[PDB]
């Protein structure tokens, strides 16, 4: 097929990073539909801060003296209380990134494809559908939150909205 | 006397058993490290290592670093460490994928990665465990 | 033992009072041991209590520079327990030193796997360690009683 | 125990693992009771050791007040207790060997509470018989202290 | 604009330097191919 | 593995049971534990400033001294490190805490009372998620 196809080429073009199962891989597909769930949840909590007023918001702009010059974008202006926030909400999970990346747990699905082993069937248009926690229905759930991501994404960036303010607009709009 | 005496009584070597190399007092130094010390997986190895290297490393960036003089300077000083600690990781790994390509003695693909792995999670705890100390001091 | 180290002197082998006589080997490198920490630590002893004495303090003991005694008021209860924690760390050093095979008493150098060969030169200056090392253990003992009891401090005609 | 007679109770005579270990633990109970009651009787009449005391009542108030005073002296002793044990367990009980739990056996062939401490010979090792009458001496003495103990608490009871 | 050169001048002059020169370190010495 | 095949969901498929049975264990005692933490200072009362005057609330975390935290924090990097200096390095065979022996000779014994330590330890599981759900859902 035209995927199978792409996918021998890319295998062909860099056969190392295939091999370690960098680039078009299901484990590579696996971890993004992983990261891209939790990135929704995370949008939606987000939006419900915002609506909150949980995060400073951005009347607050964090002082140079105490952050350094890291905290100045262009000149004299800062960066908003509220992008640092959501910044310091994301790299809590991108320490925890790097911990579990290079410690795995041993029962843990590893980052990259063991030297030995080989990377796992491609799952094909419509993954064979079981529920409960299986890996189909990981999958699935992965691709679905993926391209919501990306057509939310696009949707913000057409009409000219913001993306939280997109996402607003879909659901009841409950959140903000 | 004579306190110096050819290594491994080979004459021929390049070393020397001098009172520094080959006494008792080094020997059980350096017998007990965790890099040289018997009976211990290489995961315990690089834990060790790590935990030794992490609240190492949290001091010099707190104390010295741009905002050692603002609020906020033993946070700063943590996260350089963290930084310098991923880098430092980052390096074990491609070393270890580099020298030893074609659980055991450390020096082998699967004991040089338990080893980083190890040394990650030990050196993590020893800059959260420094950051703790000096956060009420 | 007789052989051991030490004996040297006007006095010879001096055990008036019988310990080693029939001491098992086991005890009389106990007490070997014993003697040349108590010695090193009276060595270092008296050599701080001169310092001390001489007014020469470090710059982050500016106050206290005249009586031992009375500087050791001036050190916090944490910097007696860091002196303890390295102590205690040279001491954990040292007991792993013994577990090995071939240890003598207080050879933490290891000297019977470095010398070529055993010496006569080495006994009598191991002999030298252990005769000043008794002197400083007297002499530190000294300063502290004659400190105690006349409070006027050595160097102030004590 | 005490002359040729039978223990006074139902005195764990069926305990199936040696009693060793019971007798070591009776002579250090023994000893610790006997150096601390003699303690206690000096310290009663007197106590230069730690000036600044302020007032003690009795010998059972004493570690209060020092702990309030001199907080340093228990943690110094409790240091030199710990580290004189452990280096004990060297040539008293057996090492572990995937068995043998620690502090469990003490040393085939070694009479409790040798500890080796025995500087002066007085008693005679040699002579079997003086040497076991000395043990029985010292392990009877004990007994009556640990029970003087006690008694002198008591006096911290009354008031 | 006025956000990105924060985003991007970390990655060009930290990570993306640390990633080529882990990658060439690799194949350096690969000693296969 | 002592327990017996009674598991009401399958999660066993791949995750290895040695290590899932020790976890068990662990969370258990612990959540004993934390059982009493958040029972006995209500019963009993609290007995310090504790640096804020709180209690039966979690909140504690943010009021106790960061000196408490670095303390508990050594006690039980070095209790498990014993732990584990027994059943992977030496391989005593023998259980790591039992001063006033218990745990029968007999094989059987030891299969009952590690059922007795399960059950109460699923019970005190259980009760401290309760106990959270009471506080914060
Ligand atoms: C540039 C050099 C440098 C600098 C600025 C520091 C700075 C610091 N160190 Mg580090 N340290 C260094 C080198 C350095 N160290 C080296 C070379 C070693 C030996 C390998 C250590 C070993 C060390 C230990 C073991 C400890 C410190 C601690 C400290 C802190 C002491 C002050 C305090 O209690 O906090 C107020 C401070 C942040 C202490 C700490 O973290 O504070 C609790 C601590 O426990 N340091
Ligand atoms: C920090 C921890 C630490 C540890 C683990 C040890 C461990 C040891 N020491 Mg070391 N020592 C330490 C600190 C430590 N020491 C310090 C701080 C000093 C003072 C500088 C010494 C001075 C010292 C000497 C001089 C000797 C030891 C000895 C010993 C051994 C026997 C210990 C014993 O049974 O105590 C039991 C402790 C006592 C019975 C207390 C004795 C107090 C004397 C009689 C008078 C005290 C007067 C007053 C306090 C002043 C053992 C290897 C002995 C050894 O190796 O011989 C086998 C030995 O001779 N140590
Ligand atoms: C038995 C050994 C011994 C003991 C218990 C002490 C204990 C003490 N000394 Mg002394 N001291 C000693 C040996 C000793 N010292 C020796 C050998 C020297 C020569 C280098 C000194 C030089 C010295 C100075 C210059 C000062 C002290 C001070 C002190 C006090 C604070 C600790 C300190 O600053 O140490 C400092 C330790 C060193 C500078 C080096 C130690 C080197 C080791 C032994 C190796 C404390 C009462 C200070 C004090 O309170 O004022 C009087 C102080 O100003 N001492
Ligand atoms: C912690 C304290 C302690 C410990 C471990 C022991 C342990 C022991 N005692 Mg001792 N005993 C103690 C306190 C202690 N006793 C006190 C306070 C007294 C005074 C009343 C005695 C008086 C005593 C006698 C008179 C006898 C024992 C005997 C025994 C042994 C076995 C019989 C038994 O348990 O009774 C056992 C080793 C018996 C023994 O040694 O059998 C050979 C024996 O005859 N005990
Ligand atoms: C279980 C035993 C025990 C315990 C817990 C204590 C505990 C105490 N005693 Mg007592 N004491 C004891 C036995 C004991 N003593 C014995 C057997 C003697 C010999 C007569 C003394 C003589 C004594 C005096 C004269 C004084 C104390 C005092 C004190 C208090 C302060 C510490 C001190 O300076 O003691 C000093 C303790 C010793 C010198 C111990 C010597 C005997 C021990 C058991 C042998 C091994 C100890 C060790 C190797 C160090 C030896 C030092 C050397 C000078 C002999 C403290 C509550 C002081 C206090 O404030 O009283 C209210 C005080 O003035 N004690
Ligand atoms: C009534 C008092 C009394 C008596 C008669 C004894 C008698 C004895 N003790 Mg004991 N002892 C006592 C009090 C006593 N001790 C106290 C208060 C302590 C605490 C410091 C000790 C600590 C002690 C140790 C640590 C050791 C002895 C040992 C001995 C024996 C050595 C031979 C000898 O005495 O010389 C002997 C049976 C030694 C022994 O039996 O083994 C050789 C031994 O190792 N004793
Ligand atoms: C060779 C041409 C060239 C050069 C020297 C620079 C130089 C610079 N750019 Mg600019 N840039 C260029 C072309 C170039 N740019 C083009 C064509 C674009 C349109 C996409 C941009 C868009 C752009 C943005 C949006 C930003 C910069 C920024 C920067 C600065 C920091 C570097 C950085 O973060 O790069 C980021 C650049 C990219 C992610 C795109 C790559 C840039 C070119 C196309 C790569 C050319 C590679 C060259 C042929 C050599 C390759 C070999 C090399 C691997 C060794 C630096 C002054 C930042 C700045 O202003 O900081 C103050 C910033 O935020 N650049
Ligand atoms: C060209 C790119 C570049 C950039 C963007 C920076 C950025 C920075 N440098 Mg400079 N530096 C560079 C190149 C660069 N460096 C080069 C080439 C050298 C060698 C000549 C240096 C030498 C240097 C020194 C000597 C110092 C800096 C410091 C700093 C920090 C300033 C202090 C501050 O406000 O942060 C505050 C810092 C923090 C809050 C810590 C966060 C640290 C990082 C960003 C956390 C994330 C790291 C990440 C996990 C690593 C990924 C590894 C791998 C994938 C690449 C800042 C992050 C200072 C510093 O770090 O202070 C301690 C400092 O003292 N730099
Ligand atoms: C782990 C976690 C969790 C979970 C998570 C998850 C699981 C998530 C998921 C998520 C998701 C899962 C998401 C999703 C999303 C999706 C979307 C958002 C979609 C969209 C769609 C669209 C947009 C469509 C379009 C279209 C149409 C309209 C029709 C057809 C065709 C087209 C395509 C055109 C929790 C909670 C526990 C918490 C913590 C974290
Ligand atoms: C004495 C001295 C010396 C030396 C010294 C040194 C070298 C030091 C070092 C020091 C050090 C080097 C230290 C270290 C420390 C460390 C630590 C203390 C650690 C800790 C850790 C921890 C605590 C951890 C934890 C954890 C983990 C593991 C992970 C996460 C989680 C947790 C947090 C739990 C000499 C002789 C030369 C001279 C004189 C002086
Ligand atoms: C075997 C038996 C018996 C007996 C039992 C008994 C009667 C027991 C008892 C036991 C006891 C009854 C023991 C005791 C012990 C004691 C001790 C071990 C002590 C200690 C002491 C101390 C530690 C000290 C303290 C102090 C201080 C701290 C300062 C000053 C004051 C004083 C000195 C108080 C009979 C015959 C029935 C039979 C069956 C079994």
């Amino acid at each position: 097929s035209v995927f199978t196809d792409a996918t021998e080429a890319f295998s062909k073009d860099y056969p190392d990073f295939y091999k370690a199962g960098w680039g078009p891989t299901t484990k590579a597909e696996r971890w993004n539909g992983r990261h891209a769930m939790f990135g929704w949840v995370l949008i939606v909590a987000t939006g419900y801060a915002k609506a909150h007023g949980l995060i400073p918001d951005p009347e607050v702009a964090l002082n140079l003296k105490e952050w350094g010059t890291l905290s100045i974008l262009a000149g004299p202006q800062t960066i908003s209380n509220e992008r640092a926030v959501v910044l310091i909400a994301n790299v809590h999970a991108l320490f925890m990134s790097l911990c579990a990346a290079f410690a795995p747990l041993s029962f843990q699905d590893p980052l990259l494809i063991p030297k030995g082993q080989k990377d796992e069937p491609a799952a094909g248009l419509i993954p064979a559908i079981v529920p409960g926690l299986t890996k189909e229905a990981e999958l699935l759930n992965g691709r679905l939150a993926m391209l919501g991501l990306v057509l939310v994404m696009g949707h913000s960036l057409a009409t000219g909205t913001p993306f939280l303010n997109s996402v607003d607009l879909f659901l009841g709009n409950r959140l903000g | 006397a004579n306190f110096i005496k050819p290594y491994n009584n080979d004459p021929f070597v390049g070393h020397l058993s001098t009172p520094v190399t080959t006494s008792a007092a080094t020997k059980a130094f350096l017998g007990n490290l965790p890099a040289y010390r018997a009976g211990l997986s290489p995961l315990l190895r690089g834990l060790e290592v790590g935990m030794a290297h992490g609240y190492l490393l949290v001091g010099p960036f707190d104390k010295l670093g741009p905002l050692r003089n603002s609020e906020i300077a033993l946070l700063s000083g943590f996260l350089s460490a963290v930084g310098l600690i991923t880098i430092l990781t980052l390096c074990l790994t491609i070393y270890g994928k580099v020298s030893f390509q074609e659980n055991k003695d450390l020096l082998t693909e699967d004991g040089w990665s338990q080893f980083t792995s190890g040394f990650l999670v030990g050196a993590f705890g020893g800059a959260g465990f420094a950051y703790l100390t000096l956060l009420n001091l | 033992v007789k052989e051991m180290p030490g004996v040297s002197a006007p006095l010879g082998f001096f055990d008036p009072l019988g310990f080693a006589s029939k001491a098992s080997p086991e005890t009389i490198t106990k007490y070997r041991e014993s003697e040349l920490r108590h010695g090193r630590t009276a060595m270092l002893a008296v050599l701080g209590w001169a310092f001390t004495e001489a007014g020469c303090h470090l710059p982050v003991f500016p106050n206290a520079g005249t009586n031992p005694l009375a500087a050791a008021g001036q050190v916090p209860f944490w910097g007696w327990a860091q002196i303890f924690a390295f102590c205690g760390v040279i001491e954990f050093v040292q007991a792993k030193i013994r577990e090995r095979p071939g240890f003598q008493a207080g050879d933490y150098i290891g000297s019977g796997d470095l010398m070529d060969e055993g010496d006569d030169q080495w006994k009598s200056f191991q002999t030298k360690e252990l005769n000043n090392g008794r002197l400083a253990m007297l002499a530190s003992i000294g300063l502290i009683g004659q400190t105690a009891i006349f409070g006027q401090n050595i160097l102030e005609q004590s | 125990g005490s002359s040729v007679f039978d223990p006074l109770g139902l005195a764990t005579k069926a305990s199936d693992a040696e009693l060793l270990r019971h007798q070591e633990s009776e002579i250090k109970h023994g000893r610790i009771a006997m150096l601390a009651i003699l303690g206690m009787a000096v310290q009663e009449r007197f106590h230069p050791f730690f000036p600044t005391s302020a007032e003690v009542a009795n010998s059972v108030d004493a570690p209060r007040m020092i702990l309030q005073d001199y907080g340093w002296f228990w943690l110094l002793a409790l240091w030199g207790v710990s580290v004189h044990e452990y280096d004990n367990v060297k040539h008293t009980y057996k090492p572990e060997s995937s068995t043998v739990k620690p502090y469990s056996e003490i040393l085939d062939g070694r009479v409790p509470g040798d500890l080796g401490f025995d500087p002066l010979e007085l008693g005679h090792k040699e002579d079997s018989e003086y040497y076991n009458s000395m043990r029985l001496k010292e392990i009877n003495n004990g007994r009556l202290a640990m029970i003087a103990v006690f008694g002198a608490c008591a006096q911290e009871m009354v008031n | 604009a006025s956000y990105l050169p924060s985003i991007l001048v970390p990655l060009v002059g930290i990570v993306f330097p640390g990633v080529a020169m882990a990658l060439l370190f690799l194949y350096i010495e690969k000693d296969d191919i | 593995t002592g327990n017996k095949p009674f598991d009401p969901l399958n999660i066993a498929a791949f995750v290895p049971p040695e290590r899932m049975r020790q976890s068990e264990l662990h969370n258990g005692r612990v959540a004993m534990l934390a059982v009493v933490g958040w029972a006995f200072p209500e019963l009993v009362g609290k007995f310090a400033s504790e640096d804020v005057t709180s209690t039966h609330a979690l909140d504690a975390l943010s009021q106790a001294d960061p000196r408490f935290w670095t303390q508990f924090i050594i006690l039980c990097g070095i209790v498990e490190a014993n732990m584990y200096r027994h059943y992977q390095i030496n391989n005593n065979q023998y259980p790591f805490f039992d001063p006033l022996n218990l745990y029968p000779k007999d094989k059987a014994g030891q299969q009952s009372m590690e059922l007795k330590e399960l059950k109460n330890g699923r019970a005190a599981m259980i009760a401290f998620a309760a106990m959270l759900a009471h506080a914060t859902i």
